[PDB]
């Protein structure tokens, strides 16, 4: 059929050190696998100047080596992904994607950080 | 079965020879 | 033969006497 | 690996035996049985090391002259047991002159019990601890053998595993020169290295190499390009319970046809459930519009 | 232990043709699928396209009339070819492991710088 | 019961 579309938002946000955050993933089909009853969901931080690192695979399973404050939500066609408290080395893009059929990443939200 | 034949029910040896080759 | 009930060890060693060389069939 | 091949039935005598020569997964279950005319001599130089899992259940019944299984099957590590006899994986009956299971690769029974009943010469029992190859152990029906009407002297290799039944410290193994293989308990049933260092885990008894997917000896979940998998990822469907199959695979069998292959839920199955009937051309199960014709 | 090594050329006349080289390390080609994603300046991640273990390709469907993707399990490399570029089609091109069934890309090469220009020298 | 299921699916009748 017709392909996956991803979107996030906001496009960017700008937060202070140790404020939570919270950042959005939209599909426009279920990445729902009934099979396994999981999601077929990623998140991705991209530090300035460096590839993409995996945080979130199965729209909630935290890839191994990562930090306890990323947490992945949601299921179907809603994800959110959540910063408890925002560390300045977390100055980054962030890309949700689909990888139900091929994959789709959305259009990222450039996390920015405040000084001080 | 077999069971339901020959060991509930009685066998012939005909009926017994049906399970060979 | 004689005709009677084959149960369990007696069934078994009742077809075998009756068809050895021949063996037993399956699908 | 060797090759996948269906569930076999041998009988009557040991030529047909040969059939298994490349399987290193049977697809199916295994019964070998009622060989009254064979004795040891015939066994000799008979052995299955390629055999590495059967999905669903193992069967030995009235084979004369079979003492062991140790030449037989030494590399068998998994019972999948998808489908069961009686709600057994594993049954052993009426093996007259079997005086040792010796399936010392033997690691997990993934469902089903084990039935061991009416074998005369049959020891090395009490030194098998089932608790670490099934989890239903409560179900096991291990009666009159050797073991129960004599004094079986299971001599182990000393030196062997020692593990508890009922405040009891017994050493484990499957003959006198082969112990009964346990791994930390962190491995859980991923198995482990002959270092104790723990297999992946998407492994299943045993690995060639720690912590690496593409090293195992059985799949955990699912097999699919000489990797193990958690699921089968579209456009691969579920088969069997154990593998992962293209849909042109699952075409050709329906097409073949025995069982008219169709897709429903991502496996492709034998049959379409109830309520529900088979979209010619694309395989696919939907649901009846009323009843089904 | 897993290493990804895109070689490029840095520089391409446009209507001329990319290709791209990975080179994988520390796993096997015949078990693990190989992603193409590219990253134009300042922009976000862009799928260009899949080959799974068993060689099949999976291709955006934007640019599917311009992509190939081909692989040498022995070599342990994968190939990117891409068609007739024009100057949107300057970005870091990545490959990527996909454990397909398991995980999506989990270990990323470093890049390839990729331009499209009026070039000289 | 074990031993009569056995029997049963073991033992096969010829098609005639
Ligand atoms: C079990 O496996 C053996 C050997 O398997 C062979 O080698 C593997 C590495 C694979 O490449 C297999 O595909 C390959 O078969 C099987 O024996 C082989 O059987 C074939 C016939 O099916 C034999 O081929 C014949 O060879 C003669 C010349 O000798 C020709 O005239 C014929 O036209 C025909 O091609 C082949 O020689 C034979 N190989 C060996 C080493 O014995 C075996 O059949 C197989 N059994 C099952 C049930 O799978
Ligand atoms: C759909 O899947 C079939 C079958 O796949 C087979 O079964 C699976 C369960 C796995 O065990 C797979 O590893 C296995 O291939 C594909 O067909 C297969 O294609 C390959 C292509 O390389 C064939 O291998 C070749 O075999 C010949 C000898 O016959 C050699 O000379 C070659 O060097 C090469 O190894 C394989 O034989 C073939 N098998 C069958 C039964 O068709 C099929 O391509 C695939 N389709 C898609 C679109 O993915
Ligand atoms: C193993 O048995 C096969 C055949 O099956 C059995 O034996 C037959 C003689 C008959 O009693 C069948 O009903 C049984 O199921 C043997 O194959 C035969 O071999 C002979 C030559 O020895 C040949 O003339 C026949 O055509 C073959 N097949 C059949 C169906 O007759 C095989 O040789 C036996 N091997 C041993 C060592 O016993
Ligand atoms: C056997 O394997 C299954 C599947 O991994 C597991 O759930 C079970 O606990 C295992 N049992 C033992 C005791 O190894
Ligand atoms: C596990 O497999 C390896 C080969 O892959 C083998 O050498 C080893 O003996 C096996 N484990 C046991 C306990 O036999």
């Amino acid at each position: 059929g017709s392909d996956i579309v991803m979107s996030q938002s906001p496009s960017s946000l700008v937060v202070s050190v140790g404020e939570k955050v919270t950042m959005s993933c939209k599909s426009s089909q279920s990445l729902l696998y009934s099979s396994n009853q999981k999601n077929f969901l990623a998140w991705y931080q991209q530090k300035p100047g460096q590839s993409p690192k995996l945080l979130i695979y199965w729209a909630s399973t935290r890839e191994s080596g990562v930090p306890d404050r990323f947490t992945g939500s949601g299921s179907g066609t809603d994800f959110t992904l959540t910063i408890s408290s925002v560390k300045a080395e977390d100055l980054a893009v962030y890309y949700c994607q689909q990888y139900f059929r091929y994959r789709t990443f959305g259009g990222g939200t450039k996390l920015e950080i405040k000084s001080s | 079965g077999i069971v339901e034949q020959c060991c509930t029910s009685i066998c012939s040896l005909y009926q017994l020879e049906n399970y060979c080759n | 033969f004689v005709n009677q009930h084959l149960c369990g060890s007696h069934l078994v060693e009742a077809l075998y006497l009756v068809c050895g060389e021949r063996g037993f069939f399956y699908t | 690996p060797g090759e996948v091949c269906p569930g076999m039935d041998i009988r009557n005598n040991l030529t047909r035996l040969h059939e298994l020569e490349n399987c290193s997964v049977i697809e199916g279950h295994l019964q070998i049985l009622l060989m009254f005319k064979t004795r040891p001599e015939d066994f000799r130089d008979l052995s299955f090391p390629k055999l590495i899992m059967i999905t669903d259940y193992l069967l030995l019944f009235r084979v004369y002259g079979l003492e062991s299984l140790k030449d037989l099957f030494p590399n068998l590590t998994v019972i999948r047991g998808s489908r069961l006899f009686f709600n057994y994986a594993l049954v052993i009956f009426e093996m007259v002159h079997l005086k040792e299971l010796g399936l010392y690769n033997l690691m997990n029974i993934t469902r089903g019990s084990v039935r061991i009943e009416k074998n005369n010469e049959l020891c090395y029992l009490a030194t098998i601890d089932w608790s670490r190859i099934l989890d239903s152990v409560e179900d096991n029906h291990i009666v009159l053998n050797k073991d129960d009407n004599e004094e079986c002297g299971d001599i182990c290799p000393g030196n062997c595993p020692a593990t508890v039944i009922n405040g009891q410290f017994v050493e484990r193994c499957w003959t006198h020169s082969h112990c009964q293989k346990v791994c930390p308990t962190i491995c859980k049933s991923h198995g482990c290295t002959a270092e104790g260092l723990c297999c992946h885990s998407e492994c299943l008894g045993n690995c060639s190499q720690p912590d690496d997917p593409t090293k195992c000896v059985a799949c955990r979940n699912f097999y699919l390009d000489g990797r193990c998998v958690e699921t089968c990822p579209p456009p691969y469907y579920h088969f069997q319970d154990w593998r992962c199959v293209n849909f042109s695979f699952c075409q050709d069998l329906h097409h073949k046809c025995c069982h008219q292959y169709v897709i429903h839920n991502n496996k492709c199955i034998p049959e379409c459930p109830s309520g529900y009937t088979m979209n010619s051309s694309n395989l696919l199960c939907t649901p009846c519009l009323g009843p089904c014709p | 232990q897993v290493q990804l090594k895109e070689s490029g050329p840095g520089l391409v006349a446009p209507s001329q043709s990319l290709s791209i080289t990975c080179t994988v390390s520390g796993f096997p080609l015949t078990a693990y699928g190989v992603n193409w994603v590219r990253q134009p300046p300042g922009k976000g991640l862009e799928w260009l396209g899949m080959i799974w273990g068993d060689g099949n390709t999976d291709y955006n469907s934007a640019l599917k009339s311009r992509l190939s993707i081909s692989k040498d399990n022995s070599k342990s490399q994968v190939f990117l070819k891409m068609n007739s570029l024009q100057t949107d089609d300057t970005a870091r091109y990545y490959c990527a492991r996909d454990p397909y069934g398991s995980k999506p890309m989990d270990y990323w090469g470093q890049g390839t710088s990729v331009t499209v220009s009026s070039s000289l020298v | 019961t074990f031993e009569d299921y056995l029997h049963n699916v073991v033992f096969v009748p010829r098609p005639s």
